[PDB]
Parts: C-alpha cells; structure tokens; sequence
C-alpha cells in the first residue's frame, strides 16, 4: 500500500463540508496563503508607501493611475479624491486640482 | 456632478452638455437649455459614456428619481471626451445619437454596470441584462434580459478575468461567460462568505483583478468592526488558473488599483542618492 | 439569537402567507407549528425527520438471500445533536420489515450505534426531534457477518 | 355638489410660471387628479394637491381642467381559489385577480 | 473486500424503483432534509413573524 | 498608422495617441494615394478615415492583422478589427478584453491562426474571443 | 493553516486509533514554521491542540 500526500496547492480552502470526507490536500481554514498548482507559501505582507510626504496625511477613497497628460511629459501620475478634494501627484509635488 | 478631467487641462470641470435638452417652442422654434442632473456611477463602454440612477430634473424642479433610466453619450474625439448627452438632437429641422430604454425590473437602483467583449453587462441585484451595440440606427441598443435571479450586490463587486465576469449574486460567486453562470463557491465557501459579509457591512465589499498573480479576490469588511465602517479588512482570493480559494488581510483599504512605485521603487541609480545617506532619513524598507 | 445563521448577504429570510392567521417562516430553527381541528388551536412541536430506506441485500457485497447478522453501525457526523436511531429487516424482499430496536446516537459521547439482527434484508430509519441539534451524518458504516440460507 | 373656478383664462410665456387653486362648494375632503388635453406644454408637480404650479414650455392653446373625486371605501371578492399574483414593472406593483 | 457507505448526500430519496437494486447512499423516503453532496442533516424548521 | 501627431493651421500640434487612420485600397505595383478623411467633399468607394478609440493608458503603441480581422494593442483594452466590403462604417472595432495588452511595440506575431502576445504578466496565445496561458 | 477531521478512511478505518510519530514535508527555500498538532476521540469536534 502507499500513502502519498502531494500536490498541496492543487485544491485549498474547502469548508461547509465534512472535513472528515474531503482529501489530504485540502484544507478547512486558510489565511494569507498562496497556492500554485503544486505549492503553498506565506503571502506577501503590507506596507506604508508615500510618494511625498503630505500624502501621509490623507485619507483617500479612489485613484486611477493616469499614464499621460499634455502637460505631463512622458510620465504617469495618480488621480486621487478625498472627502472634499481631488488631488493630483507625480513623485514631486501634491496639487490641488479640484474643480473652483 | 462627474467633473470630467479634460486630457489637455490641468483641472477638473463638469462634463459639457451634462443636463443638455432641446426644446422646441411654438411654430418649431429650437433651444437648449440645462437642467440639474445627478448621476450614482459612470462608465466608459463602446467609445461612449453611461449613467446609472440618474436624478434628471426640468422646469418645476421637483426632482423625479428615475432609478431605472440610462442615458448614453455620443462617440469619442480626439483626445477629449462626449459632448452631447441630448436624448432630444435632431429636432431643429446622421449619425451621433444618445438615449436610454428606461429599463423594467425588480428592486431596481441600477447600481452597476460593466462590458464584456462588446456586449454590456448591466446589474441591479436582480434581473440582469445585456447590451448589444447596432452600427447606427432608431435603436442603438437593444437591451435583452438574461437572468431571473442573477444580480450583483455592491456597485464594483465586478470584474472581468476571462472573456467573463466575477459577480456576487446575493448568495454566492458566480463566473459566466454569456448566456451561462456557473457557481465558483457552491458548497466549499458559501456559508463561511455570507456570514461574514453579512453581519458588518455587506455594500462595502469590492473586487479588484490581481493579473500581476492571476487572482480575483473580493474585500469585505471584518468581522468584529464598527457599522459605520467601509475600510474592508479581509479578502477572500480566488486563482481562475486552478480553482483554489484562499483568504488573507489588508490593511483597511477604502479603495484599491494598479499604479507604478516611486522613483525609489521604479528603479533607482547609483547616481540619485545625492541627498540620502546611510543613516536610513525615514526610509529603510529598501 | 445573538447571530442567526445567514444564507444571504443583505440577510434577507423567506416568509410565508399561512392559513393560520399569521406570516411564518419556512426555513429557522427547529421547530413545526402543526393544526389542530378538534380543539381549533395551533400547536407547536419539535421538527421531525425521517430518513428510510429499505431492501439491504447487500448484493454488492454477498448473496442476497444469505441470511446476515447485523451488529453495529460507525457513522462519521459532524456537529451536536442527539439521534434517535431505528433498525429492522424481514425475511423477504417485497416487505418494510418490522422494527426489531432503537438507540440514541448523541454525538461527543457514543461513537456507534449497537442492534442485533440476523434477517437477510435489513433497513435502518434515522430520526432527529431533537429542538437544540444541529448535528449532520455524512456517512456510515455497518459492521455484519454472513450466516446461512434456507 | 357644483365646482366652480375663480380663474378661467390666461395669458403666459415660455419660461414664467402661474399657480392655480380648485376650490369645491362644501368645504369637505375630496381627492383630485388634474388633466391636460394636449400633451406638453406645461409641468405638473404634485397633481394631487389643490394648488398646481405650471410652467409654460412651447407654443399653442390649452385648456387644464381639475377632476375633483370624492373617494369611498370600496370590498373586492378575491377568493382563495383566485388569489393575487403581483407581478412587477418600473418598481411598480399590480393586483391582476379575477372578476376584478 | 471493503465495504464503505460514503457520500449520503450524493443522491438522496429513490422511490418508483426496487429498494434491493438501489445504491447504499440513497433513501426509499425522507422528509425535512437536506442533502449537499457529501452530507445529510435536519432541514430549518419554522417559525411565526410579525 | 498610430499615435498621429496630427497638426493644423496655427500649427500648435496636439497629439492624438489614440487616432488610428487607415488609407485608400493598392494599385497595380504602387502604394496608396490618399490619406485624407475629408473627401468625397467636393460635390463611390476608396474610404479613408479613423475612429479616435477610447481606452485605458492609450499609446496605441502595436497593431498587427490575423485572418483579416485586425487586433490591436495599447498595453490594455485590446480591440479586433472588423472590415466591412463598402459602407459608411467600414471597419467596426469592438472591445475584445480589458486587461490583455501588448508589452512592446513588436512583442506580437502570428503562428498559427493565433497571436503571441505578452499580456505584461505573461505569454498569452489566443485564437480570437479566447485567450490562454503559455507561461 | 488548519485541516480537521483526517480518518484515513482511504487507508485504514476511521474508528481505527492511529498512533502518530512523524510528518515528512518537502519544502522550498528558506524559513522557520512552526507546526501544531493534535486530535480527539470523536469525529465533530476540532481537536485539542498537543
């Protein structure tokens, strides 16, 4: 007889179900866990990461990451908005370009 | 209002023609005139844009909520945006029309909407639709039903991955290509999601398309939180390559998306550290 | 109840228009409101289930009309609660054969049920009255010999 | 009993406004639903109350009238072998039982 | 030999059909139960509201 | 063509990444001869013109052909080209994915009724309306 | 990472008591886990940590 346990990342979480009825490469509970096919490792933590340092100090509630502007050379930016005000960064200088 | 950002401007204006409507007075003698309109979401979708929930006033400006109407803008130009959303052109006595189908459904709010290879994808927690786009012609667009039951549950709990669409229909996940849906969470995840999307806030839960690691996870508030709370804490993420689900945590995120690093982070030079030493001036994590 | 389990993420419940003067619910906790004509009144009474099945002649296995002597059942349940386990058989194969025991399978405790039967064609019910279990059976399995024919 | 208005003509422009006010005999609660006979021209805002604002809009005649209703309690015969089925359009609901 | 009785909730009740030809996870009746494909456990009773 | 810097008179020129104009039919061992979108204005067939597509990130950068469909690539939101025999409409794009995207402007060829594209995660090798993982 | 509820009901019988000694993994790269373990008599319950 053989008692193989392989592929570990083929299949992950699996609750609702009878965990005494599921197979050796599942499991009933998973947190910060990341599966290819064949594997499980520790997913990628967090980290702060400001671009100036007035950004922070802001609560922001969406972006999008603008790739070009006329004004803009060949560089990307970020549109984000806040609570009351839009504002613009570029990794050199926060602007407020919040319609008057 | 949507205060679009012009390409070749360097702040926010409203959108132009936004309340736009022609009125023809006695003898046919046409004028424009603008009214207050308020809209929930606007997307981008067959060189056009769209509107959901909009709040479209007139004269005697008791507004009238119209939850069902939606309207779309003419075509694109070169580097700027539609307008004209005048459902009402054409009547001073070819082509360039926008409308809307006031749309017939249940519990209405037509929260979301999304496109999918050129056919749209409009949801409202119940009875979903589909947009299919004419060349030119009376009706532009004719909205056909598809789902009795199928319907999203927040604004931006969608997302495509896959020439389909990750959606959250009150019960569960679902991944449909057109004209089918499939459950991705049937009885593997099912009552451990709904429990807990349900006790907190469950409109605060979004998606977000993780193409960097081919994962679709979908935010939602923790647990043991504030009710007045929407920075999701949690993330249920899934791998369409080989069907796995898995969990994880975030730190409180109201928003997310895809941006490059700073220029320390976008690859630096030798050359650069000109005002940086080795005394880490609130910088270490390099 | 504190926290109710939810099937829904807006937490919505499915209700009933009932003849008995009154909205309901369908699916809650354990419980059936079952009328009453004589007295005119509403009763409520744990919610019973029965599962039933019968003719097993253990084909797959040995010869049917093999007569088998049936000691023990191992189910692998998941959860608390507290059944009420019935077992039987008959000599044939055309007839719901007549009970023979009942055992209380409370979970956390026992780890299996024990009858004695030797008839060739066994069938075994399962009930749960029972208002605070929430238990669940996802499988069996019954411990038998073979004895003879004729 | 008879209904009288104290207004029975106008002279208007595109853009001004004007309010007018339905008055009954007896000084009784009675429901009101105001109608056009051409379409446009004109907007309503709160037909069910006594005082309507109109705001003129294009060219051309009209003639507005108020139907003053006195509502009473009304008993349907839905049985139970012909229940109701509420279907529902536009977030609007309906009734749709036989013999009514 | 082995003899395992697993997946009761694979299928559920089989009338119409000879009870000594069915499998050992299917029921000849059952009543306020609920089955998802490997489990079998008393349905969610009922209630007044108001 | 793309990414036009199209200028004008008062020839401030405004670039229009997301232009895309496309030219008048061969001749016999010659190239066209008519760029212009604007004829026919003079007072039947040879259309020229452009349809100024809306997208994510723009550039335009790559575009390349495939059993007479078009598929063209800006990093993001890739599109197919439709090409009609004669009409007012002559080539009709729609969407086709929103995350595909080519990388560089020649990370892209035909092998067998397909594409090798780079989707700036991975290889990807998709035969029209289906897209897969070679990596 | 958590699993309940290992029966071995593919090898051996579940009821069956199977005395653990050892877990042989085949990992990756560099790092420090810390495994738990543990078990219980029944089938419902998650099992005490040992």
């Amino acid at each position: 007889a053989l008692y193989p346990i392989k592929s570990l990342g083929a299949v992950g979480v699996i609750a609702d179900q009878a965990p005494t009825d599921l197979a050796p490469n599942a499991f009933t509970n998973a947190i910060n866990a990341r599966f290819v096919e064949q594997r499980v490792f520790k997913t990628g933590g967090n980290a702060p990461l400001s671009y100036v340092d007035e950004d922070k100090d802001l609560t922001p509630l969406s972006f999008v990451s603008m790739p070009f502007d006329y004004y803009s050379a060949g560089n990307s930016f970020l549109v984000v908005g806040t609570n009351k005000k839009l504002y613009k960064l570029t990794d050199e200088s926060l602007t407020d370009i919040s319609r008057k | 209002t949507p205060q679009v950002k012009e390409f070749e401007s360097e702040y926010f204006v409203d959108l132009p023609g936004w309340g736009e409507q022609t009125v023809v007075d006695n003898d046919g003698n046409p004028s424009v005139k603008k009214f207050n309109w308020k809209c929930e979401r606007v997307r981008s979708f067959n060189n056009r844009l769209f509107a959901l929930n909009m709040r479209e006033a007139n004269a005697s400006g008791v507004t009238t909520n119209y939850p069902l109407r939606l309207r779309w803008s003419n075509f694109a130009n070169e580097n700027k945006a539609p307008t004209l959303w005048d459902d009402f052109a054409y009547d001073r006595v070819e082509n360039g029309y926008a409308g809307y189908i006031d749309l017939a459904d249940s519990n209405g709010s037509l929260i979301d909407i999304l496109p999918l290879k050129d056919y749209l994808f409009v949801y409202t927690e119940f009875e979903t639709y589909i947009g299919s786009p004419t060349n030119n012609t009376y009706q532009p667009l004719m909205f056909k039903k598809l789902f009795n039951d199928s319907g999203i549950l927040a604004p931006e709990c969608v997302v495509e991955v896959e020439g389909s669409h990750f959606v959250v229909t009150q019960n569960d996940v679902i991944l449909h290509n057109g004209a089918t849906k499939k459950s991705i969470a049937s009885n593997r995840v099912k009552n451990m999601l709904i429990n807990e999307v349900c006790l907190v806030n469950p409109l605060a839960t979004r998606v977000h398309l993780h193409q960097d690691k081919k994962e679709v996870w979908v935010l939602y508030v923790g647990p043991g939180e504030p009710k007045e709370s929407f920075a999701c804490t949690k993330a249920a993420v899934w791998n369409y390559e080989f069907d796995t689900w898995s969990f994880r945590t975030i730190p409180y995120a109201q928003c997310i998306g895809l941006v490059d690093p700073p220029v320390l982070e976008r690859g630096p030079i030798w050359s650069d550290f000109q005002e940086i030493t080795w005394d880490d001036p609130s910088i270490k994590e390099l | 109840v504190w926290r109710k389990d939810a099937t829904n993420f807006r937490q919505r419940v499915t209700i009933v228009g009932s003849f008995l003067k009154g909205f309901y619910q369908v699916d809650v906790g354990a419980l059936d409101y079952f009328y009453d004509r004589l007295n005119d009144v509403v009763i409520e009474k744990p919610l019973e289930m029965r599962l039933e099945r019968t003719g097993i002649d253990f084909d797959n296995v040995t010869n049917e009309w093999n007569q088998k002597h049936i000691n023990r059942f191992r189910p692998q349940t998941t959860g608390s609660g507290t059944y009420i386990f019935e077992a039987g058989g008959s000599q044939f194969s055309n007839e719901y054969g007549h009970p023979h025991t009942s055992k209380t399978y409370t979970i956390g405790v026992d780890r299996h049920v024990s009858v004695r039967l030797n008839h060739p064609y066994l069938f075994y019910n399962v009930i749960d009255n029972d208002v605070n279990s929430n238990a669940a059976i996802n499988g069996l399995t019954i411990e038998f010999a073979v004895g003879g024919r004729r | 009993s008879s209904v009288t208005l104290d207004i029975v003509s106008a002279s208007l422009d595109v853009g001004e406004e004007i309010v007018i006010t339905a008055t009954a005999s007896p000084e009784g609660e009675y429901s009101y639903q105001w109608s056009v006979d051409k379409t446009g021209y004109v907007s309503t805002t709160s037909v069910t109350g006594k005082s309507i604002k109109l705001v003129a809009l294009r060219k051309g005649e009209i003639n507005v009238t108020c139907t003053v209703s006195q509502m009473t309690q009304k008993d349907y015969d839905a049985f139970d072998d012909y229940p109701w089925y509420h279907a529902v359009i536009s977030n609007c609901a309906v009734a749709t039982t036989h013999y009514e």
